């Protein structure tokens, strides 16, 4: 039971550390009263979805690997897919609405104020919130205890599915349509975004209207090493997203089958962490950006 | 329902009114608030007559009969080789020796707030030039706390001239001590301050036959080279931010320059970048 | 100097602690606001900002009587006729300019622009229907004459800025506080100063008259508020706190003359009981500066303008 | 100054439509609320549209209620009344009358001169039609409400207006005492809730004519039926 | 000359000044509203 | 016995 213990040994590391962060950026958005903003609002809904994902999904998980049974039953297996998939979509889409409002913020600073910005800016986190319901709906509807038979153990045991085994094509469908909708399409619009804002923060850096070259060095490295953050940041949010898509398809379309082999195992854990890991490499990120935050991040602590 | 007749239809009054207010609101903070402060050079008040005739405006036969009379009151004032030991106008020798020039160089005090309004790519920008108040500036400084930029004016020339009233006091300190008074006021902490360095040409023959060495001790250059006295001089004016993570953005102005609105865009387009960098924590 | 007037009302029951609400809230204004005025009526109220808006209000309901756009925003001051006819605005374009609310095309246009000062305006208090007086920043005070357009006489005496102006209430006698710490009773039918008071170390920004009439109280940038007898031609008392350090913004009386409200630059306004001059009651509900504080005629209720840009009105 | 001028009226034949309109100049149009007022061949006056400042509200009379409509042309500064299905009882001059509500507005102030149109709740009662009075005799008419006109804002919603002989209607006194701007100092209104009185000191020939009282606590606008004086 | 002139002005004792400032706030405190509140159904503010 | 194959998480 030694590799079962490094499971939680790590998992519940890692949840720990990401829901201490997290916790602390809604913190600080209630508590200063003037922290309150357009681009306060997406990171505190950002913040919020990742609270979601971190404090259930990845328990769930653990029970998976530890005990074989189903401890939630049947009602509770009809609940708990409908609040991950939920986390998933609002996590996945406020990261897209972030990456506009900065591209909008950064490459055209005109007229940001944009009239009733903070109530537009109420509604579409709220919308984001609705589509993620719409979405993780058909995900609680056909939820159900449904037999698998190893062909290993040869032991059929029961265990809650997102889908029924009756249907052979409704399995395939609903798994590659979630990847195109949940990857696919975020990862396009954050590359898009990210790669102009960091194409103009370097063109802005060398055509700074000073005489003197000297005088700004420091402000012009700065800027430099924005464009590089922001990169970073479309890279992190793909790679930790690949495995999991990857794992999940891959069982999703062998569905009658079970593999339990160790290169399954090992695979399937590393996808999950990964998974997890974009939470928290949210807000930690923009920690290291900030000093200023750096400094109301310390004072929440 | 508790209302009668005439209290609604002033409830409906005050609706309307609180729309035009709102509607005003959203057509005001579409302009930008650039102050200019105002310096010996700014006092003059020749500059900004120049700029006028670059965008455009002219004087017609009115205008000119407007300033017949300070022409001739100059020629009486400037009476009344060693021009830089004393205070004198810049043009002495010009008149002593109206037309459009003759309109240009008038040097004239203002008596108020003045405020230029003028429009770039959809932006349009208000100057407000608060140079001739002549009233402590202590009690109307906050007036201006909430602007895009203070805009500064200070000529390169300037450094060996010492005014009469002064006792023995360059100018180019005097306007240094100004400058860094400014920058260092918490009303503007969040505006950007932008630098115009004038009287390029003067400068290019000033050099020749003045050495900044014997003025400021610190220069140390070739003493005939006026791309160095520049540099040196601009690197005077930018040490004193107090800040040293706030661009001080800078320009040399000829009086004859076509790019100083292109400049103040270019300037304030990066100030607001900058102010939404730190907005969205980036920065 | 037979006694302090602390001397005296030492035997005297104390206020005790004021508690004043938030009864209405005007919202409208964009932008700072600087100036208001109360009504003789007591109902109606005018308010002036940075935003080019002078805006005459109800209080009772909260409603928006008149909008009235300026050509400079830049306005210091507002007054509202005693009549209830007409208000007057200035700022740092030098000019007063008059308009008339009881107009008969419904509109409120402009009747005079008073142009002879060569410093900002910074207040400007009715006499009559057709007599202003308003202080400004060239150390002169003028009393004008609104239908001829011109002003009859000029006070000179002073030496810095005048911030500040209040009028008696017979209307034959003025206090102006000016840049130098000196306040100057001015008698407006002779055009000359009968006295003048310099307890104060730095600028005063404040200046009002008990109802009385024979005293008056003063706010300077040094943090005290100091009361200044006009018989006995002295200072009798000195509100001070430790912790107050920051300018006094605007100063008024309650009408028995047993309270003083200052508003001050630490976003919060203070209540003085004037005769033991310990303090007495805040009003905290604003986040920014309190620009204007104004009580009613029959001290129903305080307005309080700020540079957060919304009034209150407290009881 | 101030000029509101009717136009539209003529001979109709019944059951068709007509169409009215008041230009109006020398004042901020737009900043007033409008009324069309109609006074029978030889009865007394009767409301019949409110469109508000800004076009938000609108009240029609029940009588007429869903065959007229009421317009406003804001910016060109007209006021439209559309007329459909023309019955007998709408034979009538249409007066066209401006109305300002702020704290301490005066409304119905300006009454327009009327066009004449000829086809082929509260009730306010005044109990006296004539009454001859010589100059230089003090003169007190009543006027009698259903409720209480007094509201809890303390207002009293009691109009009093004026008509010469030839001359369209004018207000003397707007809510029970306050007098109107260019009225002579001799009218005065005291009223209790619910019984009003005017009394002209000093009468004077100009002063004869037909008054009427009015009320506009709630929105029928009743007037009254007019005491005349010769 | 304006201070010859000012030194001329009548200066009654503080005690006489501070007797009337006082007698003043004594005579008029019944109609301070501030200083004694007014009961609500008299307040126009918040009836 | 349960982590083997679950939703898609």
């Amino acid at each position: 039971p030694g590799i079962l213990y490094v499971i939680p040994a790590v998992y519940g590391v890692i949840i720990l550390i990401g829901l201490i962060g997290n916790i602390t950026l809604i913190k600080i958005f209630c508590t200063v009263k003037s922290m309150r903003n357009v681009p306060n609002l997406f990171i505190s809904s950002l913040a919020l979805g990742d609270l979601l994902l971190l404090i259930t999904c990845a328990p769930v998980d653990a029970s998976r690997y530890l005990a074989d049974r189903w401890l939630f039953g049947r009602i509770g297996c009809k609940l708990i897919p409908f609040i991950q998939l939920t986390s998933v979509g609002v996590s996945v889409f406020t990261l897209t609405a972030l990456s506009a409002d900065r591209y909008k913020a950064i490459v055209r600073p005109m007229d940001i104020q944009a009239s009733h910005a903070l109530m537009k800016a109420c509604l579409k986190a709220a919308f984001i919130w609705i589509i993620s319901m719409l979405l993780a709906i058909p995900e609680a509807v056909f939820s159900d205890l449904h037999p698998f038979h190893e062909e290993s153990t040869n032991q059929t045991f029961i265990s809650c599915a997102p889908y029924p085994h009756s249907n052979e094509l409704h399995p395939k469908i609903h798994s590659m349509a979630s990847f195109l909708v949940f990857y696919v399409i975020p990862l396009s619009i954050i590359s898009v975004y990210y790669y102009f804002i960091a194409k103009n923060l370097i063109q802005s850096a060398y055509n700074l209207p000073v005489e003197g070259n000297i005088h700004v060095k420091k402000q012009i490295e700065s800027r430099k090493r924005l464009a590089k953050t922001v990169l970073v940041f479309v890279g992190l949010f793909a790679f930790c997203w690949l495995p999991n898509h990857v794992i999940y398809l891959y069982r999703s379309y062998h569905y009658s089958e079970v593999d339990t082999s160790m290169l399954h195992f090992v695979t399937s854990i590393c996808a999950r962490l990964l998974a997890f890991t974009n939470s928290c490499v949210n807000p930690f990120a923009l920690y290291l950006l900030s000093k200023s935050f750096r400094k109301q991040f310390n004072t929440q602590l | 329902c508790t209302l009668s007749a005439e209290d609604k239809a002033a409830v409906e009054r005050s609706k309307m009114i609180d729309r035009n207010l709102r509607e005003d609101g959203e057509k005001a903070r579409r302009e930008l608030k650039l102050l200019l402060l105002g310096t010996g050079e700014s006092g003059k008040s020749t500059f900004i007559k120049q700029m006028r005739i670059i965008h455009g405006s002219g004087y017609s036969d009115e205008d000119k009969r407007g300033f017949t009379k300070l022409v001739y009151q100059n020629i009486f004032t400037a009476m009344q080789d060693r021009r830089r030991e004393y205070q004198l106008s810049d043009s002495t020798k010009y008149y002593l020796n109206p037309t459009q020039q003759d309109v240009l160089r008038v040097q004239v005090p203002t008596t108020g707030i003045i405020e230029y309004p003028f429009d770039l790519q959809s932006v349009i920008f208000r100057m407000v030039d608060v140079g001739g108040l002549r009233s402590e500036r202590r009690k109307w400084i906050h007036c201006f706390e909430n602007v895009t930029s203070i805009m500064f004016l200070v000529a390169l020339s300037e450094y060996d001239q010492v005014l009469v009233e002064s006792d023995n006091e360059n100018r180019m300190e005097e306007s240094k001590a100004l400058f860094r008074t400014i920058i260092t006021y918490p009303w503007f902490q969040n505006s950007s301050v932008i630098l115009f360095l004038n009287k390029k040409d003067l400068l290019e023959e000033k050099i020749m036959y003045s050495h900044l060495v014997d003025y400021f001790p610190e220069y140390d250059g070739p003493q005939r080279d006026a791309q160095a006295a520049r540099e040196f001089i601009l690197k005077m004016f930018v040490d004193l931010n107090p800040d040293s993570d706030k661009i001080i953005y800078s320009h040399f102005t000829c009086a004859t320059d076509t790019e100083n609105i292109r400049f103040v865009f270019a300037a304030v387009k990066d100030t607001i970048l900058q102010l939404n960098l730190k907005e969205y924590n980036l920065v | 100097a037979d006694a302090t007037l602390s001397q005296i009302t030492n035997n005297i029951d104390p206020v005790g602690r004021i508690q004043m609400r938030t009864r209405r809230t005007l919202r409208g204004h964009l932008a700072k606001i600087y100036a208001m005025h109360w009504g003789t009526d007591s109902r109606l109220l005018v308010s002036a900002s940075q935003d080019g808006k002078l805006i005459i209000w109800d209080s009772y309901t909260t409603n928006k009587v008149h909008a009235i756009p300026l050509r400079s925003s830049w306005v210091m001051t507002c007054a509202y006729a005693p009549s209830g006819n007409y208000v007057a605005c200035g700022g740092l374009d030098n000019i007063c300019s008059i308009y008339n609310l009881k107009t008969r095309e419904g509109n409120v246009r402009v009747s005079r622009e008073l142009a002879g000062h060569t410093g900002y305006l910074s207040c400007c208090r009715f006499l009559d229907d057709n007599q202003i007086v308003t202080s400004s920043g060239d150390t002169t005070c003028a009393l004008w004459d609104i239908e001829t357009g011109q002003q009859t006489t000029t006070f000179t005496g002073h030496t810095g800025d005048v911030m500040s102006l209040s009028l008696a209430p017979d209307t034959r006698l003025f206090v102006s506080g000016a840049c130098d710490a000196s306040a100057k009773l001015w008698d407006v039918r002779e055009g000359m100063c009968r006295q003048t008071f310099t307890g104060h170390e730095s600028d005063i920004n404040a200046i009002c008259f008990f109802p009385n009439g024979n005293a008056f109280a003063t706010g300077s940038d040094d943090a005290t508020c100091r009361l200044f007898d006009l018989r006995a031609d002295q200072e009798l008392m000195t509100y001070s706190h430790d912790n107050i350090i920051c300018g006094i913004t605007s100063v008024s009386f309650s009408k028995s003359g047993r309270l003083l409200l200052a508003g001050y630059d630490d976003f919060n306004c203070n209540v003085w009981d004037a005769l033991k001059a310990d303090r007495a009651g805040v009003l905290a509900g604003h986040d920014n500066r309190v620009s204007c504080l104004g009580v009613t005629d029959d001290g129903m209720a305080v307005a309080t303008g700020s540079w957060d840009s919304f009034l209150k009105i407290w009881n | 100054d101030v000029q509101l001028v009717e136009s539209g009226g003529g001979l109709v034949q019944p059951g068709g439509s007509r169409k009215l309109s008041c230009s109006a100049s020398g004042f901020a149009f737009s900043s007033f609320g409008m009324h069309w007022v109609r006074q029978a061949p030889e009865k007394g006056l009767e409301w019949v549209a409110y469109i508000s400042s800004g076009s938000g509200t609108i009240y029609y009379a029940d009588t007429v209620k869903g065959r007229f409509t009421i317009s406003r042309d804001d910016p060109k500064n007209t006021l439209f009344l559309q007329m459909t299905s023309l019955r007998s009882e709408d034979t009538a001059m249409y007066y066209c009358v401006r109305s300002i509500y702020y704290y301490g507005s005066s409304p119905f102030d300006f009454w327009g001169q009327g066009t004449t149109l000829t086809v082929s709740d509260i009730v306010m009662t005044q109990a006296t039609s004539s009454v001859p009075v010589t100059p230089g005799e003090s003169v007190s008419i009543s006027c009698r409400s259903s409720k209480s006109l007094l509201h809890s804002n303390g207002n009293t919603y009691l109009y009093w207006f004026l008509q010469r002989p030839g001359q369209s209607p004018q207000l003397l006194i707007y809510r029970m005492s306050n007098l109107a701007s260019g009225v002579p100092d001799r009218f005065s209104g005291s009223g209790s809730g619910t019984a009003f009185t005017l009394t002209i000191s000093r009468l004077e020939a100009e002063d004869v004519g037909v008054y009427y009282c009015m009320q506009h606590l709630e929105y029928p606008l009743t007037f009254g039926a007019g005491t005349k004086l010769e | 000359e304006q201070l010859k002139m000012e030194a001329n002005i009548d200066r009654i004792k503080v005690s006489k000044a501070a007797a009337d400032l006082m007698a003043y706030c004594e005579a008029h405190a019944k109609e301070d509203p501030l200083l004694t509140p007014v009961p609500a159904s008299e307040n126009p503010f918040r009836e | 016995x349960q982590w083997a194959v679950x939703h898609f998480l």
